[PDB]
């Protein structure tokens, strides 16, 4: 089962649905399609590499790499993390 | 609360920095008082001396951000079995996005002109509530 | 060996993970379940190369390690339209500002 | 999960009985399997010979009642400084009224007669959960 | 020291100190504020128990010295364990 | 050391506790502070027995081993009624049912 | 519409019965259905373990009579702030007079006889309106 | 200021006004004085009572007492609760 | 303490409350405002006994728990006319009829 | 910004404590970390070896609760003429009289049951805001 | 030497040298008058107050060892909360 | 030498110092400035002894470590109203709440 999540320049991202779930903020907008009025395309496509991230390293022996962030959308991805709480 | 039992059994431990940070290694002594050791680049690894029932965590040396050893918070060296050192393998914890986007932050603005950043008041006290040994041990032992 | 992908076309983008073993056709399999176009309908590249239905992902340049999971490959799709394959297109993320001043 | 090191490492032991309770010791083996010894008597001392990092808890002979040891759950032998034996202390400890209730009623009822004592049915389900030390090693191992 | 009152189901008044009272969170919880309760289905041969147990616990808990067992008469044990898993102390 | 006592009069029951080498008198001024009546007007008893104010705890027999927390020693209390002082009255606790079969 | 949410997070509560009825603590399921719980005796009270988010609600044993809890007509647990248990003081609301003579009567007359009291054909509907609570959930979720 | 209730026996009840203000039917009588020709003194004794009664444990956190109603009046209050609404 | 009461002179009855700690001269004022007599013209009465001015409620037997909103505890009242006081006179209440059969 | 100057240069010097609280000196190494040292019980002093242009700082060892030497915050020690040590002197500061008082209210309520202290909701941040040496370190940085 | 009067809840006159008071600048502008009443502040609190005065004037920049400043926990909360209201 | 004193009578409490040296009439001619009473009509008292006005206040007991600034000893004072002096009396501080259960 996937999610969509469509960001405030039209672009739409399908990830699992169990992925989308890591935020109780998109948990919550869901009880399969989600707008995001204020997160743009590049700041969203981030978000969901982290679900990624998360999901692949969470209780995980191996090393973990950093999860790299580039300074042109630092700012706007903490507001987007700080909505979602993840 | 949290300290290192004064066992004076030694034990020897191997400290395996599987992280990019330089990793500052803290041992809380028989106080509970924090104590920085000497630092480990990434990708390094040490034989060290220390005891049994020590309390040990590691972090960011630059920055104190928290790192995990053998996936959690703090490292008690145990017994060397066949004189085989513990291993400790100092890794990065899986941050949440906002506390991985703070750092980035931290680490391009200077604390003085964060006040002057376009963001919730909330998040300008996220930024200036830098990572703290203390306020963290006092946070695990509430 | 596993394998972090985004499959775009236009303003889609698909996160899914695959085997470095996995073929491209097994992927474009992957892509029906989600997208509901079947393999015939579906060409897939690796920036402007077409990829062939039984390649393997990692022969067709997709390694766990360039595949990352906080930086996945990005694999080009192209539909049928009934006769023709449309042309690869792939609309581009928004931009960033410019970095403000006690940031730059 | 809870299991002791095979170190090789001796370290002696004394058991110091200060219940009134005859105390079973258990010890931990390298798979975590519970493995009983020998029992004490109440007010009883014996020097035991064990290991550096072995596993033990201390538990009523006759009903499995949990002790204390050194006012913990678990002991593990250390090294013997000086040529003085590590000391386990086995107390009883505080036991929640309730708990102590129990106790009392299933020494003087047999098993098959609980739910003929006049008391609300939650406390037959009650009377029936005796402690159980593979059940109570689960449980730590969830936490 | 400041005392709290338990009345029995049979019109017996307990007093006991108030710290010693609040081992117990339910009692606790039911002193807020009032300083006397009432224990309408607990009769006075097992409220006298439940205060010698606030007693034992404030002065056994967290004590290195041989703790001694708690009495409990068979005669009282299923009253007392009534009231117990009622109060759940 | 501590002693651990039931000051009990007509169907009031204190618990209290104090020193082995604690007096009777201190120990009217505790039933003083509950139940607002003078020492001059408490008689304090063990058995039948007065006992008088001047007189340690240990003296009138309640030693640590007698007066238990999980187990403790009965004194006797009664006021004075205006010009005299009442008998020495302990109303007995209930008593239990009698013992069932299966725990008999 | 009225139900308990299913939040698996424990809340416990007394249940103090501070009225001379015997009180029926009813808690309304996940599916909003009234369930009878133990009853308990007039001036009683009571550690129970319920859940936050649950509802509850209180009623005379006997005659099911609403009775209040914490002066309103539903309760429900929250969480215990500094591990206190929440407590829920059941109390007799102050009703009419007429529902009080209504309950007198009831409890005097069985209901086959109402007809054979000399009143007012409305009283005799009024009396034989036994309180009912999917009635009385009907009203209160109307609101 | 009070108000006098008279029943149809001739007895004459004085009680406070806004306490007889709680019977809305005894509001619409009053706009000093007012006969019930069909209620009987052992019957408003216990409505004025019951006045007190409502007055003072109307939220109230205190333990609330149960009205007592003897049975040979419970059927002659009810009609007379009835009547007053209250 | 609240205590309520039922003044009561022959077929008169007054719902009043008053305090404890309030005397019985005070609960003569309280009927001078509602019956415009005196209290020198005033006999309250607890049963057939005479109440004297200077003592409280409470002393008289009016306790919160005795004097019950929803059962007032009857206090006599006498009026002097002229000369001599009047016996003490309360007119009963009307009776109930007998309980009918099905509430027997 | 504030570091020890690894100068190399041996300096000894006596840390005195004129104060009622047992005081923990503070080290801050050649990376500006603060690095606890041996505590010092309250009227003790001790001769000390350290090094010139090393920083050092002093707190209350319990509660860190920061203290004054030679009426200042920051101690450095210098060159010893003639074979003298240096002298520390370890001082209570006059604290505020709310500073004071947040450290005798820290001293007699755990931090878990702040909050339910009956005070302004204020002074709940206000006890929670113990003394932090890397806090007190990064508001000098800033002048 | 000019002094102040403090009066507190409960109506007990503190009278202090001025001076001495003008330690705090609460109570400095507070008598811009020579007395100064504390309607929220009882006795036992404001007692303590005036000894805070004398010990900040006696042992502020002093060589001499400095002795704690006695607050008995009875009084602490009572303390705190006068002291966070004038700021001291 | 300096000794810190609460000079006390009734709910009036006068802070203030002197050295162990000083006499008890200097001490008075200190309350005179301040309440305006010359130091024949007062008198000074250590607990219930009377003060000499000649004796200096450290014979008396008032030493620079028994009345210090944070825990100042106390005097008692005493005015002469006309032609007698009156008792010394001097009123309590309020008094603190219990502690509260989280500090004991
Ligand atoms: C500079 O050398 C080290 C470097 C490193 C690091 S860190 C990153 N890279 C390297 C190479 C290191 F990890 C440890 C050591 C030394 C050898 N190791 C300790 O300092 C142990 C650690 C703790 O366990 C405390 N400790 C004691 O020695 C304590 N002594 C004792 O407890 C007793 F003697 C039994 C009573 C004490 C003296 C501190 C009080
Ligand atoms: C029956 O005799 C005993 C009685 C008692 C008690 S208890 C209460 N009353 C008595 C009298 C007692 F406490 C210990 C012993 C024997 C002497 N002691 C052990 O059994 C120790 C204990 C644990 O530490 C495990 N253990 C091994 O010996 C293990 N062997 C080893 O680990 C090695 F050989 C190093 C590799 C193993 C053989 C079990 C695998
Ligand atoms: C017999 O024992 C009791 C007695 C009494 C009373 S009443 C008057 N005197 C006594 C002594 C009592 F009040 C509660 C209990 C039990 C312990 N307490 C519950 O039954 C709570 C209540 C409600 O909150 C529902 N409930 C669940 O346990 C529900 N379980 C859950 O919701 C979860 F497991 C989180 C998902 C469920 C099993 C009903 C589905
Ligand atoms: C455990 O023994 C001590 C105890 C105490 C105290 S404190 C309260 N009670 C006691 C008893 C004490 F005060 C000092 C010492 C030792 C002897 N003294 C140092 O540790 C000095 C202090 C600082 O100045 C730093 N330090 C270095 O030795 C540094 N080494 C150097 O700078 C060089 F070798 C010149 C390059 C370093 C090794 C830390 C990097």
């Amino acid at each position: 089962m996937y999610v969509k999540l469509i960001s405030s320049d039209g672009h739409e991202f399908i990830v699992k649905r169990e992925h989308a779930l890591t935020s109780g903020t998109i948990k919550a907008m869901l009880s399969n399609e989600v707008n995001f009025r204020e997160i743009p395309s590049h700041v969203l496509s981030k978000v969901c590499m982290y679900f990624t991230y998360k999901v692949r390293y969470t209780n995980s022996s191996t090393e973990i790499p950093e999860f790299p962030i580039a300074p042109e959308i630092a700012l706007e991805l903490l507001m987007a993390a700080n909505f979602l709480d993840c | 609360v949290l300290r290192s039992v004064n066992s004076r059994e030694p034990s020897q431990v191997i400290f395996c920095n599987r992280s990019p940070r330089v990793v500052l290694p803290v041992w809380l002594n028989f106080d509970g008082e924090p104590q920085p050791y000497p630092t480990l680049p990434p990708g390094t690894g040490r034989r060290i001396h220390s005891y049994r029932g020590h309390l040990w965590l590691f972090r960011d040396a630059g920055t104190h951000d928290g790192l995990l050893v053998n996936q959690t918070e703090l490292f008690v060296p145990s017994l060397n079995v066949d004189g085989q050192p513990i291993f400790a393998n100092i890794t990065l914890p899986v941050y949440t996005l906002k506390e991985r986007c703070l750092q980035v932050v931290r680490s391009l603005v200077k604390p003085e002109n964060y006040r002057r950043l376009d963001i919730v008041r909330s998040l300008y006290e996220d930024l200036e509530d830098h990572p703290n040994v203390q306020k963290d041990l006092e946070r695990l032992t509430q | 060996m596993d394998v972090f992908l985004m499959i775009r076309r236009h303003k889609t983008t698909i996160f899914t993970d695959a085997k470095e073993s996995s073929t491209v056709f097994e992927l474009k399999r992957i892509v029906e379940g989600i997208l509901k176009r079947p393999p015939d309908e579906q060409r897939l590249y690796k920036d402007d190369q077409l990829l062939d239905d039984g390649k393997t992902l990692g022969e067709c340049g997709f390694t766990s390690q360039t595949a990352r999971p906080q930086a996945p490959a990005t694999v080009g799709l192209a539909f049928r339209a009934d006769d023709t394959f449309e042309a690869l297109c792939i609309e581009p993320f928004s931009s960033p500002p410019e970095l403000p001043d006690v940031m730059k």
